[PDB]
């Protein structure tokens, strides 16, 4: 893990997971054991057995995302929370180091000490042991007890800034839920390639280019493709008069749109909902949407819309990964498989939210709250994420 | 943590001592009588729930009537899962050019 | 009435579902006539249906929050204010 920022010095740890309990292979293969489950159950007949099958999924997808939190970060969260920039670590950025060092610290660094002191509050005791004992080897009473008594009366200090992340995920860390980790709910994250692309973000941005980064998503600006092919009633029930009514708002529902048509949506307009299967890789091939630039905000409510397939020790694959390429600033799209009315049910409360709530609004905290929408809080509701930069209304 | 139940209290106040020798009126009690009539000894014979629940309401006296009442005293999820709807279906399938160069 | 009906496991967690089975419908029986913005009639007995609530365990506790979905509406889950208490209180009794 290494939180870069401006005028920070690199902070850089290790958090071995193959000495605890869920080793970091136990994550992933029961992450793959419960999509194998989902495939399996998505031919059943009996409602019974279905239901059954669906909620005994959804307990296993909550379990999975707390051990995240519970058993691969541990004492490291607080270098994924907004460190606290303001003048209070400052008093223990040298403290805990004249005794630390004095107990068996081997490497001082001092950098650890300022990226936590946010939230001393949300800080807890069994954090604080872990936090000593690495950091202080040898002498075990000191060790714990000095970082201990000193985090104590550095408790409730201070309110956190805004400040937006952008982690970023190797090819197998990518599929795991980080986003519904029970740390990182309010604050708003998205999920960025690499980091010559956060800075090229930057280079745009000056010279007068990706136009939704500099003014915003106008709200009259969107384009919809719904039911291209004549397969799921309900959808087209629920989303007609919703998505027609919309002012300024154009789209093909019912009909397979012609090329033409889709390349336009995303280098013409500013917002790309697309609700059918997929992520539309038969009418709009990442070979097309490479040959364009990319102006529009891609929000993709699909199975698998936003999930790189590892087909093998190589990296991943999908339309994200050239949406990116062509300058997308946002896209929003389900990480594994989806069934009807949960991902209806999302889409329905993510876009009145954003759509409600009016001029400059942020849209990674409306999908933070479109989360709760589906019945199933943890295998429906956990699968949208966001690849980019921040996006928001004008 | 030498558990020796050591108190410092090993006596007694002579006001405390006092107070008991005066203040008698907490340590007796009043009279639990018996029932006073018959009619409250039958029901204190017959009033216990057991007996209510295995005697006949309308007093039946011969042993032939009672055995004739008596003798007719005798000794997951899937029904909810009914009322939750149909299941859904899924939302997956399941199924340059060559430039003109200038002539020579 | 909630501790007569102890843990024997002997089926009791059908008994105590179909009880809060039969308190949902219940509850969200009658709309109210001032506005579908408002709260549903009868929802202050969803408080006295908490008490039964530590009967179930933890999958029926989950089974009962998905069948309270079928009335609830997101909207109505985020929206909070006083006349919408009792309703915290059950969902809060149910996680």
């Amino acid at each position: 893990l290494t939180r870069l920022e401006k005028d920070s010095p690199p902070v850089s740890v290790q958090i071995p997971t193959g000495q605890n309990k869920l080793h970091l292979r136990s994550v992933l293969n029961e992450f793959d054991a419960i999509q194998k489950a989902q495939k399996e159950n998505s031919s059943c007949t009996d409602k019974r057995e279905w239901w059954t099958g669906r909620l005994a999924l959804d307990h296993r997808m909550e379990v999975l995302i707390a051990s995240l939190e519970k058993s691969v970060l541990g004492c490291w969260k607080g270098l994924l929370l907004p460190s606290s920039e303001e003048p209070g670590p400052a008093q223990e950025a040298s403290r805990l180091q004249e005794l630390l060092q004095d107990c068996g610290w081997k490497y001082p660094d001092r950098t650890l000490l300022k990226i936590m002191l946010s939230g001393a509050g949300a800080l807890t005791p069994q954090d604080i042991q872990a936090l000593a004992y690495g950091l202080c080897p040898t002498q075990p009473e000191r060790a714990q007890e000095l970082l201990n008594e000193a985090v104590g009366r550095l408790q409730g200090l201070t309110v956190p800034s805004n400040s937006h992340l952008v982690l970023v995920l190797d090819k197998d860390l990518q599929k795991l839920p980080w986003e519904s980790m029970p740390s990182l709910q309010a604050l708003p994250v998205t999920r960025l390639p690499s980091f010559r692309f956060l800075l090229s973000y930057s280079i745009i941005k000056e010279y007068g280019a990706s136009p939704v980064l500099s003014q915003g998503v106008d709200p009259r600006s969107t384009f919809y493709v719904l039911n291209p092919h004549n397969n799921l009633s309900s959808t087209e029930e629920q989303f007609r008069a919703n998505f027609s009514s919309e002012a300024g708002w154009r789209g093909v529902v019912g009909e397979v749109p012609r090329p033409e048509q889709v390349q336009e949506a995303l280098t013409k307009h500013d917002l790309y909902i697309y609700a059918g299967h997929g992520a539309g890789a038969r009418f709009l091939d990442g070979q097309a949407v490479l040959r364009l630039s990319c102006r529009a905000v891609a929000l993709l409510f699909g199975s698998s819309s936003a999930a790189l397939a590892v087909h093998g020790n190589l990296e991943g694959a999908g339309i994200v990964l050239k949406y990116i390429m062509a300058g997308c600033p946002l896209f929003l799209g389900n990480l594994w498989d989806v069934t009807d009315r949960d991902i209806d049910r999302y889409t329905e409360a993510l876009l009145q939210g954003w759509l409600g709530a009016g001029p400059g609004a942020p849209l990674l905290y409306y999908v933070n709250q479109a989360r709760q929408a589906p019945r199933l809080k943890y295998l429906i509701g956990a699968a949208p994420i966001a690849y980019g930069l921040p996006v928001s209304l004008r | 943590k030498r558990k020796l139940i050591v108190d410092s209290v090993k006596e007694l106040d002579s006001k405390t001592i006092r107070a008991q020798l005066s203040d008698y009126s907490d340590i007796v009690t009043t009279l639990d009588l018996a029932p006073p009539t018959k009619k409250l000894m039958m029901w204190k014979e017959t009033g216990g729930v057991e007996k209510l629940f295995s005697l006949p309401a309308q007093p039946l006296w011969n042993n032939r009537l009672l055995k004739l009442f008596t003798r007719c005293l005798t000794p997951n999820l899937d029904e909810f899962l009914k009322e939750f709807e149909n299941p859904e279906v899924p939302r997956e399938d399941q199924q340059e050019e060559p430039s003109r160069l200038q002539e020579s | 009435f909630a501790l007569t009906f102890g843990l024997d496991q002997l089926k009791t967690r059908e008994a105590i579902a179909m009880l809060h089975k039969d308190g949902i419908e219940f509850a969200f029986k009658e709309p109210n006539p001032q506005g579908e913005s408002h709260p549903p009639l009868n929802l202050a007995f969803l408080d006295i249906l908490s008490e039964f609530s530590s009967k179930l365990l933890r999958q029926d506790k989950r089974t009962v929050y998905v069948y309270l979905e079928k009335f609830m509406t997101f909207q109505m889950s985020l929206r909070r204010e006083d006349v919408w208490l009792p309703l915290m209180s059950y969902r809060n009794s149910l996680l």
